[PDB]
DNA sequence: GGGGTTTTGGGG
DNA sequence: GGGTTTTGCGG
DNA sequence: GGGGTTTTGGGG
């Protein structure tokens, strides 16, 4: 039995080809989480791992209304409650976004979150980046491996085996190692991208724009 | 400069004191706030190294050293226990009953590390040599000076360190928790185990497979940059680790930015006994081959014993730099690790072909034995951590017509169209190789632009 | 007082 | 000091 | 000059 709500949610999403609908329903309940940081990076925890929530322009406008005396970028060390959320897979550049891995990321789309101001949460373990967890990195590697194996088995065909005479009886023969390089898929650039899941798309807000919106 | 022994250092003067000592434990240099870094270590010397033995149980007694600095680079990185450190201008005081030496490097204090063994960890990693036995392999500030009168001190303390580490455990049982009891700890704890395997998870992370004297196996991630000295078969002490409750598919240890992985000097009695006592374990692997999806990596092969002291080469270098790098060009034999994405020919029954040594041609055996000697002509399409993101798959061959890789499958070449026994064994192997988390550790030989597997055999 | 530096006698 | 940063995959 | 430190104004 998984204790980390975030890990179970994100794992199931990846193990279900980003199809958030196929993910367990008994998990789509409200999420009470402690805020570890609010700027420059807003990060929340579930008592085990920390993740970065993505607020829609509607989400922040709602929050601001119901709670005028409250600033989101100041929710550090405070606990919030996300009542309406969803999960979606997005292609990213893991070299820039640290809350990702292998150029992939599972995003927590926050539609409506209420700030349970001044609520002390039970003492837990120090929160760690979920995308740095062993098992989760492995789960993601399984995802890519599955997509890679399918793409390769479709792209590579005809058993184009290196002729045996090229390796045996080749004392006066010389070759270049790049001869063993084989394109894994019909991908465009130099990076593998032949995935099947449909990349989620939901206009979200950067944590910087909200900062200026509350203290330009 | 006058050097005082740990137990004789003044507790009242509160004046700057200097000393030489053996490091037996240390945290990694870590940041505490927007301006301070710290490194806490345990030190010993001929006057302080063991508790009052009678009811002490042979536990180790020690002094503590706390170095403060404003920059990470001004603190000592302790990779190996047993080495020596020289400190200048340290103030001593009693902290909860123990002699605590405090030194502010950001002000006037300084430290210097000396290799107790012939070479320092970094020097062993680069196969370098030591400048001299009186040369510090690292130190704080732009300058480190060693006087003639110090030589005898350093030389003597070195002799003492080896006698100490070879006679006592140094890291006694009270300084670490057994892996099979890790789940009972409230917070962090220390470990002393043998590294059974170093699996390259990604571009910057190693996944260490650990096993201690209790027989329990654990996995933990170890950044390549931070701990570049990790090695399979070696015994290490882990400073500050926690049991990961959120991992159900495998026992995992969590490390912090202050956690540290320390090896032992050659004369370590503890490390010596553990290297022999603790033996490889494949129980986890054997159990994974029964699962549809294993979250635990499985190295399906083992290279010939003679190639054990051979460094590995990634696919990135093997296929993208083997014709441009001055060094790679000089080598024809390499060792590497990878996972198989696809195997050709698709039909396993065609893995074995008839080969005519006079025409250098091979043919299918779907039409009787009139083709020639039976050989394996398998073409592996692989990938690894270094090439994990690119849109490529690389060709690795197993052409056994000349003997190379003839025992890879532990199945002598035969007509798979007729020998059901051989076919099934190879079909099962084909599934293990293409299964997620299955990897291959092998030695290859560069021939006419291709790499053929040799001196490598499956162990499952 | 004492470093490294230059400030080469004096701040906080 | 037996500890918790960003440099957020040495810190 | 400016740190850290305590010398709390002044060495070389
Ligand atoms: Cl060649
Ligand atoms: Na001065
Ligand atoms: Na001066
Ligand atoms: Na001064
Ligand atoms: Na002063």
């Amino acid at each position: 039995q998984q204790q980390s709500a975030f890990k179970q949610l994100y794992t199931e999403l990846f193990n279900n080809e980003g199809d958030f609908s196929k993910v367990s329903s008994n998990l789509k309940k409200p999420l009470k989480c402690y805020v570890k940081e609010s700027y420059p990076h807003f990060l929340v925890t579930d008592g085990y791992f920390f993740v970065a929530p993505y607020f829609t322009k509607e989400a922040v406008n709602e929050f601001h209304a119901k709670f005028p005396n409250v600033n989101i970028v100041d929710l550090t060390d405070k606990v919030i409650v996300i009542n309406n959320w969803s999960l979606e897979l997005r292609r990213v550049n893991s070299a820039e976004v640290f809350t990702s891995y292998a150029n992939l990321e599972a995003r927590l789309i926050v539609h409506s979150f209420k700030p349970n101001l001044q609520e002390r949460l039970n003492p837990t373990r120090y929160p760690v980046n979920l995308f740095r967890d062993d098992e989760f990195k492995t789960t993601i590697q399984h995802f890519r491996h599955t997509a890679l194996q399918a793409a390769i088995n479709k792209t590579v065909k005809g058993d184009n085996l290196v002729d045996i005479s090229k390796v045996a009886d080749a004392a006066g023969k010389k070759g270049k190692v790049d001869a063993g390089i084989v394109k894994a898929s019909a991908s465009k650039g130099d990076e593998f991208s032949d995935f099947s899941f449909k990349e989620g798309n939901t206009a979200t807000l950067k944590i910087a724009d909200i900062f200026v919106q509350e203290k330009g | 400069y006058e050097y005082v022994e740990l137990a004789k250092a003044s507790l009242t003067s509160a004046q700057p004191q200097h000393f030489y000592a053996v490091v037996i434990d240390a945290t990694f240099p870590y940041k505490t706030n927007q301006e301070r870094y710290i490194c806490s270590l345990k030190i010993v010397d001929p006057t302080l190294y063991l508790k009052q033995q009678k009811g002490a149980g042979d536990a180790s007694d020690y002094a503590t050293l706390v170095l403060y600095a404003k920059r990470f680079e001004d603190l000592p990185i302790i990779h190996r226990a047993g080495d020596i450190i020289r400190v200048h201008r340290a103030t001593l005081r009693l902290y909860n009953g123990q002699r605590q030496f405090n030194a502010n490097v950001f002000y006037s204090s300084s430290w210097a590390l000396f290799s107790t063994d012939k070479r320092s960890v970094t020097q062993e990693i680069n196969n370098q040599d030591a400048v001299s036995d009186t040369t510090p392999f690292s130190f704080s500030s732009k300058h480190a000076t060693i006087e003639k009168n110090e030589i005898s001190i350093l030389q003597n303390l070195r002799k003492w360190a080896n006698q100490y580490f070879s006679s006592y455990s140094v890291i006694s049982s009270d300084m670490y928790t057994a892996l099979n009891k890790a789940q009972a700890q409230k917070g962090d704890f220390d470990v002393v185990a043998k590294i059974l395997q170093v699996h390259e998870l990604d571009e910057y992370t190693n996944e260490l497979k650990l096993k201690d004297a209790s027989g329990q196996v654990f996995y933990t991630l170890s950044l390549k940059l931070k701990f570049p000295h990790v090695r399979t078969g070696e015994v290490v002490r882990i400073r500050s680790a926690t049991y990961d409750e959120t991992s159900t598919q495998k026992k995992v240890l969590i490390l912090s930015h202050y956690s540290n992985i320390i090896t032992f000097i050659q004369s370590s009695k503890l490390a010596k006994e553990l290297r022999a006592k603790i033996q490889d374990d494949h129980s986890v692997e054997v159990a994974s081959l029964k699962k549809n999806v294993s979250l635990n990596a499985v190295v399906l092969t083992e290279v010939d014993k003679k190639h054990a002291a051979l460094p590995s080469t990634s696919l990135q270098d093997l296929f993208h730099h083997a014709d441009s790098d001055k060094e790679l060009q000089a080598q024809d034999t390499f060792r590497t690790q990878f996972y198989v994405t696809k195997i050709e020919p698709s039909d396993v029954k065609e893995w074995v072909k008839g080969y005519d040594r006079k025409t250098k041609k091979s043919s299918s055996l779907k039409g009787a034995s009139g083709k020639g000697d039976n050989i394996f002509q398998v073409q592996f399409l692989v990938k690894d951590a270094s090439t994990q993101l690119n849109n490529n798959t690389y060709r690795v061959l197993l052409y056994t017509q000349d003997g190379l890789g003839a025992n890879f499958f532990n199945v002598k070449a035969d007509n798979l169209h007729k020998n059901a026994d051989a076919r099934k064994k190879l079909e099962d192997s084909a599934e293990l190789l293409t299964k997620f988390n299955s990897y291959v550790d092998a030695v290859v030989e560069r021939r006419n632009g291709f790499y053929l597997i040799k001196d490598t055999k499956l162990i499952y």
